[PDB]
């Protein structure tokens, strides 16, 4: 009756939060992960976790005859959102404030600590989980998260991340004073954090050798000490009609390739050349 | 000589400000030069013929000395790049709207050397901003033994600026 | 039944050509008075719309056009809608039919050229040209406000003055294509763009930007949706008066 | 305008006449036939070493340097080979500059052999530009003072633009 041949190879979930599992062997849990996590793309977070935690949704910008489609994310911050709500991606100095770690799974708390370093909290959690099976879950969660972090780890080799590109997403607003520092903080930003920022935020301009292509004449988001902020640089926030997740005129107006209502992420110049 | 260029830039800018009795570095600019700020500069320039005016800025070499500053600590590593992109965009706009710039400056007391005047005000405003940045970074020590990898960005933006000035020159020449 | 400016070009002559190059959207009785083919081939634009939001369940398909001008066009090549002073220059009056030349002369207030062409064409041609006049003038009057919402194109008024200088049909075209970066919905101002995508000037409408280079606009992430790369037209500040969710 | 450009042409003639004896070089036998060699400037290099040479631009404004020559009485309708000669001259000037930029290092070793001084990075460019300007003076001698106030020539201007774009890119590529 029973049938079996041999061990099999299957797909791989590439989102970090897929490793989230209840620390309970007696109480099963399954994390909500979008099937997109099974695409061998730069995205190391699934659309579900991205929207849930960073308020961002994946998108593709098909730049072209020489069409080189590139990844991009878009705002999900309401127009009336303010202050901490505007921090699209928190920094290591504020992620604890932005994320209610106390109200989420301790595995998720450990994962976020790993993303934002916080090795002290990481060690505290490991000790608590060890001095109580739970050691096996320590192994699984920490190993997966650290594997992904080292994989991203743009400031190393053997990782398949650095393309020798010199994107400057700290490019000046052109009216601020001598400043920026977004790339300084980026240098400090964790490897997965930096790669997530790269993939999500498309450059305002694309610089190719002696060619500069312009895609957005005003940045849609900024980077500061708090991290990535979904704020219009020049003040009055763009309207964001949040629809899901979390008349007769139109009928007359049949399909006309209606423009999307979203606000993609545009910031910086992306510099690539033949040298 | 890989370091004297910066101090000589300071000295020559000071001497030119002396020669033309104008040192209005206060009006830092990021959009476009205007006669509203440089009208008196035009009048001062009219005193002496502006034959020695170039249709380019030599972006790369011009800004190269700024790299010499020691940024071991980062501040310069990013402020300088910000400045590079800012200068690129500033020159882009200047060349793109040079005709508009010159009609404006000419409307301010038309000058036979209007093109020289517009080019000189562009150069002077850029030099003022550059000297302000140099004061911002006067604490750091300029020296040789460089290894930046951002001077590649400098080269790229310099090529872009040179092409912009090239289009400007073609327009000016071709329009008789 | 359809509607298309320059589709009124009847074969008044036996001279050059005519085949009725009219996009099927002319049948779509939208707020436009011109269809896709003519719009594309005379102003470098493509018809488009835009929903807004379901907070109050409005989701109105805001009318808007798409730039068809790359970042390498300059001067005339970048002018989208010419002024009465430059439409003759930008348009190859020697290429299009005298019917379309008459349409341009009328819409730009060049009745001198209109009558010149009429007199020349007189030597059934006259009656066909009169039919062209009837159709074109009917369209123009329909667009003309002068008969039986603070859409500022300068506040985000020289720009509004230029727009007013445009004819009724031309003003309708401008307001249908351009989309204010700001729209007030009766006491709630909403910003939809942080920057402009076109400029109105003496020459007319230009696919330009306030500063910097021109927006790039050319002619294996299979598991994700796409975001359009083209640049829609955006300029101005519009205010909706004391009116409800007027989905009428 | 183009009157100022005519002034530029006369000024460059007179200023070449001036410095060729203020510094008594006039290596006026040389031309743009190929890459210049220090063997024809040894003593001139010695005299150059007497001055600090960092006051020089890495790039060459090939546009403004050559545009004044484009102003001539082409309306004579007697020598179109004159215009063709000008086209040849400008193209060969562009090739000369391109080769100088490409082999600038090679000339650097050449002038290391001849006067091994730190200022060689500028001496190479000074030799290039001075030989070029001697060639310009000889070309001016060849041509007649038929400079009009204004003259349009689309073909010549286009050749200028396309060749100088290569020239400027090559000069910009001189990294350090
Ligand atoms: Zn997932
Ligand atoms: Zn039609």
């Amino acid at each position: 009756v029973p049938v079996g041949m041999a061990p099999r190879q299957m797909r791989v979930n590439r989102c970090i939060f897929a490793s989230i599992v209840s620390f309970d062997a007696c109480i099963t849990y399954k994390s909500p992960c979008s099937p997109d996590a099974y695409h061998d793309d730069g995205w190391f977070i699934c659309n579900n976790h991205l929207i849930k935690r960073f308020k961002m949704s994946k998108m593709v910008l098909p730049i072209f005859d020489n069409q080189f489609k590139m990844t991009i994310a878009r705002h999900l911050v309401g127009n009336k959102e303010r202050g901490i709500k505007r921090i699209l991606i928190p920094s290591a100095t504020n992620y604890q404030d932005v994320f209610n770690l106390n109200s989420m799974m301790q595995a998720e708390q450990l994962i976020f600590h790993l993303i934002y370093n916080n090795e002290n909290a990481v060690n505290t959690i490991c000790d608590n989980l060890k001095y109580t099976n739970t050691q096996r879950v320590i192994h699984s969660v920490y190993a997966t998260t650290k594997s992904i972090l080292d994989t991203t780890n743009p400031n190393t080799f053997c990782s398949r991340v650095s393309r020798d590109e010199l994107r400057f997403f700290d490019v000046t607003n052109a009216r601020a004073l001598r400043g920026g520092a977004g790339d300084q903080l980026f240098n400090n930003y964790s490897g997965f954090l930096q790669n997530l920022i790269r993939r999500a935020v498309a450059p305002e301009y694309l610089q190719i050798d002696t060619e500069e292509l312009r895609f957005r004449n005003c940045a849609t988001c900024i980077i500061d000490e708090t991290g990535l902020v979904a704020s219009v640089p020049d003040g009055p926030e763009l309207y964001n009609p949040i629809r899901s997740s979390d008349r007769e005129l139109d009928r007359t107006l049949s399909g006309y390739e209606e423009y999307p209502t979203y606000v993609p992420l545009f910031l910086g110049y992306q510099i690539i050349n033949s040298e | 000589i890989v370091n004297e260029k910066l101090q000589k830039i300071i000295v020559v800018t000071d001497g030119m400000k002396r020669l033309y009795e104008y040192c209005n570095c206060k009006n830092s600019l990021e959009t476009l030069p205007s006669a509203a700020n440089y009208g008196s500069l035009l009048k001062r320039l009219n005193l002496y013929n502006l034959d020695h005016i170039e249709m380019n800025v030599n972006f790369y070499e011009l800004l190269f000395p700024l790299t010499l500053y020691n940024d071991n600590d980062k501040t310069l590593s990013h402020q300088l790049v910000n400045y590079i992109f800012l200068a690129s965009n500033y020159f882009q706009n200047c060349a793109k709207n040079f005709n508009y710039m010159r009609e404006t400056f000419n409307v301010f007391g038309p000058f036979k050397q209007i093109d020289f005047m517009v080019m000189f005000v562009i150069k002077f405003n850029f030099l003022c901003d550059m000297r302000n940045f140099a004061k911002l970074i006067d604490e750091l020590v300029p020296n040789k033994q460089p290894n930046m990898r951002i001077h590649s960005v400098l080269v790229m933006r310099d090529k872009i600026v040179k092409l912009a000035f090239s289009n400007l020159q073609f327009q000016t020449f071709s329009k008789k």
